């Protein structure tokens, strides 16, 4: 697949490359309006680092929650989606609600896990 | 081998005057570090006489018998540079010639990469 | 004690056989080569650190130990034949001359 | 079996260059607002003592290609440039001037200042003035009464800003985060090859922008015996740092009282220039103790001795020649330029086996920076009084070339190229990159839980 | 021992001392060219940490991987190693392993431990 | 302002395209003033 090469395979094969996708510029890595624009990608980078951070994702390239996948929202069979179908067109089917999706990861995992941990420990 | 355009030749008087002198383009002139001079006996090997700095003018002559008897100077916004020798003797007849060094790093030597095609002075009778 | 001197000086060639003069000086130092042909201003051979000059055309070559220096011309071509001169800073040797 | 290990933070560094921070003295600039070296603002000294001896540590020096004086240098003439641009722009100013000798004059027949007038343009573009005020020979060229500045063939001759003072300021230069700089520890060091022992510090300290041509003025004083520092030692063309152990002090002052005028030349276009002078006029001049200055070559000489051999004859000698900023001791003394004749200090030959050197002086008000073609600066005069005092901490020596029938050697003054200033303070330093990403074998097999 | 004491110390010894190091300006924080000066600090420290992120090792000071050393890279004692030589002298002795090693980490461990585990997530 | 007429004693190729014109110049003295002759082509100069 290669850089580039992994966005037009299944969703599935894709995940071989997601280091690779990392690599190359994804993470905003620089190798005066030159300046904005290296201060810009750094933005981006970070930004989307803490939403991992809020998820209890950091540190991962695949991460799962306890929210239920909504169904509804997408309309197919498990492996139709894996193998049957590339992330470009996936990201259009569950585009509408993702606000949604992004709240419950909050929610429905992390302020609760968080909270049942610290009863946990004290 | 970019060439200098040099000066013209002539015939002097035991102890007249005479500038040499040569001439280049500013985007030749401005890369060089040192202007040298040396000369060309007949039956003799190359004999090195001094150079001038082509930013601050400080000269630096090898024997004391052309430091008395030569001296050196330059012109940075003619991209120019002049030799004027006085107490011509009939033992200074030789070929004279201009040339140049660009090396600005120490431990790599002189080099002169640039010569002009030189002049003949003659002292006589 | 003369700074800069060359051997073996004058000396008759063959074209096809690779060629080879000499020099040494005192204390240590780069040293240079330059060619003369009569009525010309001489050229740049071998930059001092025994690189090749630019501008010529892959026939030399040389390497140093001590206080020696060693210039070789590729297979003793006539267009070569010309006056020799090592230079140390300052001075000039004597010269060499190829004939044949 | 062995395995594979990461280790984040390890002390490791390499050589690079960076840009480095300005930093200086915020007190200094409270004294003076407008201070071209002081600037608006800038990092704090950062005094603070250093943490690091790096023992056991050693590595290779090489001043010669230490960048820091790139930097230096660069920001030194943009700093400059920087604060003349709101400058009253006197380029209206050249033209005829006619003229003759001052007269009625009380004298010190010296031919160093004239007294001339020309026609200046005014507030109106209708009407004209007459200047008068007086001129130094150096600063004007025949074009025999007719006169023009010497520089008005050049782009432009503007006014040093009247509120702008020049006075030299300590620079520090600070490390980016990430990066360090290191300082060498040993004692009497060559500023190049190995250094047996090396420290650590965030910052420079002590350098000043101080300018100056054949001796350096106010620099660091070698920590034992006087140094002899190169690039090469035969290659003439190389200048020589002396690097004294011990200043030489030196007394310079200025005559007498010379008054200001200021003329108006254009709307609100000040333009100052030199009125008449109250009582006798004296050249200008400088006095070096004779025993200090004897004393201290001798130690230069020892020095030189030890590449030459001692069966060695040292002399020393004045200029060969070249432009006046190399021919001549050159330096700013209260906002004044002065050139001074320093053939009297350098009169002399060494052979192995309350009195005082007065140096006279000249003074122009054109000066060009940097050996910069087509640019000048006009210094507005200072108000008659010129007291000072200074440390001549070392020489920028040259050899004389050439083949010898003896044992003789011969030295100079020479250079003029300011980047030499600079690595006399420079040398001392390093600038590398700290790399934290480093690999080391372990018995652990990272053992994993599912 | 302070920013870089260690280097005059063992490489075992010198681990003691790596949250000083990090500390030490390595995060790039400051207590147009000093700007530009800013940003690439900031650059630089966050290329590291993707490269730990990449390798799983985020987070910690020191990691281990199941990826086995070559003895041939250094053909020293483990002893040796850590006991006679300084971090300096080893970054020397090891510098041109760094892109095999590198490729290694990411592509033997860390994306084949979060495959695997994903598997057992299934 | 420029007085002037069209180019005489040339070779040429009457072809209006140049002009050789001469005005009083400014020199590096307000005082003085210069004679600069030189040519001009039709396009870039008006009556
Ligand atoms: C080597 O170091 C010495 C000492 O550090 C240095 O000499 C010093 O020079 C400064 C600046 O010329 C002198 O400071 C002056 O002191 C007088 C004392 O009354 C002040 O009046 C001066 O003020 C002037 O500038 C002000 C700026 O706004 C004006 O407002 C004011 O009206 C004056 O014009 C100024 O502060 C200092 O006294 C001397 N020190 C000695 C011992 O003379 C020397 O110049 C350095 N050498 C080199 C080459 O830099
Ligand atoms: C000024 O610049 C000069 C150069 O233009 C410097 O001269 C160099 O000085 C060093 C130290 O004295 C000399 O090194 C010596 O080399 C000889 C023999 O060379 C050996 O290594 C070469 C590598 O290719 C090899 O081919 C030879 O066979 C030898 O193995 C040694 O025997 C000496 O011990 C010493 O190492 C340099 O040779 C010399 N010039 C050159 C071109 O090497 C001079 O020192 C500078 N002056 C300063 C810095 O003050
Ligand atoms: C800017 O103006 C200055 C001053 O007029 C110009 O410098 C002058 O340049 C001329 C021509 O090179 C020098 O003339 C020489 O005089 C000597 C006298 O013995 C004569 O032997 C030479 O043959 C030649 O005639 C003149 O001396 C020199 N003036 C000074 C004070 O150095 C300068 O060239 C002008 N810059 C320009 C036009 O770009
Ligand atoms: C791009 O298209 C080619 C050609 O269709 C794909 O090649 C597939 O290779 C695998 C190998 O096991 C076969 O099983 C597939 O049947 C081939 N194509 C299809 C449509 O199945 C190649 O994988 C495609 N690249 C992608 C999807 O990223
Ligand atoms: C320079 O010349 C001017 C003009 O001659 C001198 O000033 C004049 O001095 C006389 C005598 O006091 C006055 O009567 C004139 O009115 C003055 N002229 C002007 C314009 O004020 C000036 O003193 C001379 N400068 C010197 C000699 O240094
Ligand atoms: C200013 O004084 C100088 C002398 O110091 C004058 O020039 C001299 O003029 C006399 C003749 O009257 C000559 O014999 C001298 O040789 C000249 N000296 C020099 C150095 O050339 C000068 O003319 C006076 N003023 C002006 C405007 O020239
Ligand atoms: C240069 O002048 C200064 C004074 O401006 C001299 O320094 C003073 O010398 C006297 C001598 O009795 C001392 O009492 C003062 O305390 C000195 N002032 C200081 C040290 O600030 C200086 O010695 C003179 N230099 C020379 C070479 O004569
Ligand atoms: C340099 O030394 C000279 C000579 O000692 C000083 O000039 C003397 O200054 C005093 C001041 O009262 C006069 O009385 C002497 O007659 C002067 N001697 C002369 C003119 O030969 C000079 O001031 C000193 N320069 C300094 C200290 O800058
Ligand atoms: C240099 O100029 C200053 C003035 O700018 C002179 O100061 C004068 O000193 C006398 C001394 O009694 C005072 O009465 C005057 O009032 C001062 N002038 C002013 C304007 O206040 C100083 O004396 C001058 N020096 C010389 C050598 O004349
Ligand atoms: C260096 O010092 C000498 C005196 O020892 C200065 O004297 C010059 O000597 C030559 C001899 O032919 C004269 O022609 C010159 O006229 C003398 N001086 C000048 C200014 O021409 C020599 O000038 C000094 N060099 C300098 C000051 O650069
Ligand atoms: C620099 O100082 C030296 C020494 O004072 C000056 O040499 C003088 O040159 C003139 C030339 O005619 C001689 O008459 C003097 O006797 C020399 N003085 C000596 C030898 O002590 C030299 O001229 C000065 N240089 C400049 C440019 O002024
Ligand atoms: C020239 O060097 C001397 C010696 O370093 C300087 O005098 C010292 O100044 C410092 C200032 O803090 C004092 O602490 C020292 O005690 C002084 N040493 C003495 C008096 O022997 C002198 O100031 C320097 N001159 C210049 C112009 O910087
Ligand atoms: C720098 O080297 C010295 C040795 O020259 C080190 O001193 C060590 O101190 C420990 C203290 O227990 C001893 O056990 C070691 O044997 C000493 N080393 C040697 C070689 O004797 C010093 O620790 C080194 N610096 C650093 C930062 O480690
Ligand atoms: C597993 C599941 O029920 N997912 C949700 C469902 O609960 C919700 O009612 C519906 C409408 O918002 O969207 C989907
Ligand atoms: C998955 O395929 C089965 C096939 O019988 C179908 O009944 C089911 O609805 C599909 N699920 C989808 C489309 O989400
Ligand atoms: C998303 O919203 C747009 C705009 O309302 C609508 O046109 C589209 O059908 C929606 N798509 C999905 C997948 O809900
Ligand atoms: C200065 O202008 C006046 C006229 O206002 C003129 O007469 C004079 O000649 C000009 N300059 C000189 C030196 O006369
Ligand atoms: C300077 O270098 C020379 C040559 O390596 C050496 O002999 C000399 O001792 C060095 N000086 C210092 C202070 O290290
Ligand atoms: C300098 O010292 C030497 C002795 O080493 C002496 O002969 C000479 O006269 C002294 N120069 C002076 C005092 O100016
Ligand atoms: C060790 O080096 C050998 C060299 O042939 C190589 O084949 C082997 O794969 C290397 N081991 C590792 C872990 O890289
Ligand atoms: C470690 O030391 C032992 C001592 O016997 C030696 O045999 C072995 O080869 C060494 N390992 C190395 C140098 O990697
Ligand atoms: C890296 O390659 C160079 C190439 O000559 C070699 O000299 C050096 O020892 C090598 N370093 C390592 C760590 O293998
Ligand atoms: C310069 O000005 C004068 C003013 O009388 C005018 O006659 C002349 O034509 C102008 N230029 C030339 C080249 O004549």
């Amino acid at each position: 697949l290669g850089f580039l090469g992994a966005a037009g395979s299944t969703m599935g094969a894709a995940s071989m490359t997601l280091t690779v996708q990392a690599r190359n510029l994804l993470s905003g890595i620089v190798q005066i309006k030159q300046l904005q624009a290296r201060v810009l990608a750094v933005e981006r980078y970070l930004r989307d680092q803490q939403l991992l951070g809020i998820w209890g994702c950091s540190g991962k390239l695949i991460c799962c929650t306890n929210v239920p996948w909504n169904s509804s929202w997408s309309n197919r069979n498990l492996s139709e989606i894996w193998d049957n179908m590339t992330w470009l067109q996936w990201d259009k089917e569950i585009s509408n609600y993702t606000q949604i999706i992004y709240g419950l990861l909050e929610e429905s995992q992390n302020q609760q896990e968080k909270n049942e941990q610290d009863l946990l420990a004290l | 081998q970019v060439q200098l355009v040099q000066s013209g030749s002539g015939v002097k008087k035991p102890g007249a005057s005479v500038r040499v002198s040569c001439w280049t383009s500013e985007d030749i002139f401005e890369r060089t570090e040192l202007i040298h001079w040396v000369r060309q006996a007949p039956g003799q090997g190359l004999e090195w006489i001094g150079w001038v700095k082509t930013v601050t003018g400080a000269v630096n002559f090898g024997s004391p018998d052309f430091r008395q008897r030569v001296s050196l100077t330059r012109d940075r916004d003619l991209f120019t540079a002049h030799m004027d020798i006085r107490g011509l003797t009939q033992g200074d007849t030789a070929t004279y010639f201009c040339a140049r060094q660009k090396f600005y790093t120490g431990g790599q030597g002189w080099y002169f990469d640039l010569w002009g095609r030189g002049t003949l002075i003659v002292v006589s009778s | 004690e003369i700074v800069l001197t060359q051997s073996p000086g004058t000396l008759s060639l063959s074209p096809g056989e690779t060629a080879s003069l000499s020099c040494t000086a005192a204390s240590y130092g780069h040293m240079t080569w330059y060619q003369k042909k009569p009525g010309q201003p001489p050229k740049l051979l071998i930059f001092a650190t025994s690189k090749r000059a630019s501008g010529i055309p892959d026939r030399f070559s040389g390497s140093q130990f001590g206080k020696q220096y060693t210039l070789t011309i590729t297979r003793m071509e006539p267009e070569d034949f010309a006056r020799y001169y090592c230079q140390q800073l300052e001075f000039f040797g004597q010269g060499t001359r190829l004939e044949i | 079996n062995l395995w594979v290990t990461v280790y984040y933070g390890v002390p490791v560094w390499k050589d690079a260059e960076t840009t480095l921070f300005c930093a200086s003295d915020a007190k200094a600039y409270e004294t003076e607002k407008h201070n071209v070296w002081a600037t608006h603002a800038c990092v704090p000294t950062d005094p603070n003592p250093q943490e690091i001896h790096l023992e056991n540590v050693t590595e290779e020096f090489n001043m010669w290609k230490n960048n820091m004086v790139e930097q230096m240098h660069t920001d030194i003439i943009s700093l400059w440039d920087q604060s003349l641009k709101p400058c009253v722009k006197l380029t209206p100013l050249c033209v005829t001037l006619q003229c003759t000798n001052v007269t009625n004059a009380i004298t010190d027949m010296r031919g160093e200042l004239k007294n001339c007038s020309f026609n200046m343009t005014t507030e109106l573009r209708d009407k004209k003035q007459k200047v008068y005020s007086l001129f130094y020979r150096l600063d004007v060229v025949q074009i025999n009464k007719e006169y023009r500045l010497i520089n008005c063939n050049t782009s432009a001759i503007t006014q040093a800003c009247p509120k702008v003072s020049f006075e030299p300021i300590p620079i520090h230069y600070c490390a980016p985060a990430g990066f360090a700089i290191l300082k060498c520890k040993d004692k009497k060091f060559n500023g190049t090859g190995p250094c047996p022992s090396v420290s650590t510090v965030q910052c420079t300290h002590g350098i000043k922008p101080v300018v100056s041509t054949q001796l350096l003025l106010n620099g660091s004083l070698a920590e034992e015996e006087v140094m002899i520092r190169s690039e090469n030692i035969t290659n003439n063309a190389k200048n020589i740092l002396v690097q004294f152990n011990t200043p030489v002090q030196i007394n310079c002052t200025r005559p007498n009282n010379n008054t200001r005028k200021s003329i108006r030349i254009g709307p609100g276009q000040a333009f100052y220039a030199t009125g008449d002078i109250i009582g006798d006029i004296r050249q200008a001049h400088c006095n070096v103790s004779k025993a200090t200055w004897n004393e201290t070559l001798g130690k230069v000489v020892k020095q030189l001795r030890k590449h030459f051999g001692n069966n060695t004859i040292i002399r020393f000698a004045n200029s060969s020649g070249g432009d006046l900023e190399v021919t001549t001791h050159s330096f700013n003394c209260g906002g004044e330029f002065f050139y001074c004749n320093t053939s009297g200090l350098f009169n002399s030959t060494w052979i192995s086996n309350n009195d005082s050197i007065t140096l006279p002086c000249r003074i122009k008000q054109i000066i060009n920076m940097w050996q910069r073609i087509g640019q000048a600066m006009y210094a507005p005069p200072i108000q008659g009084v010129i007291r000072c005092v200074s440390n001549i901490t070392g020489l920028i020596l040259t050899r004389d070339g050439g083949s010898t029938n003896s044992t003789t050697e011969t030295f100079r003054p020479g250079g003029g190229d300011m980047r030499d200033n600079w690595r006399s303070e420079l040398y001392k330093y390093k600038v590398v990159k700290i790399e934290p990403l480093g690999v080391a074998p372990t018995r652990c097999k990272r053992r994993v839980v599912g």
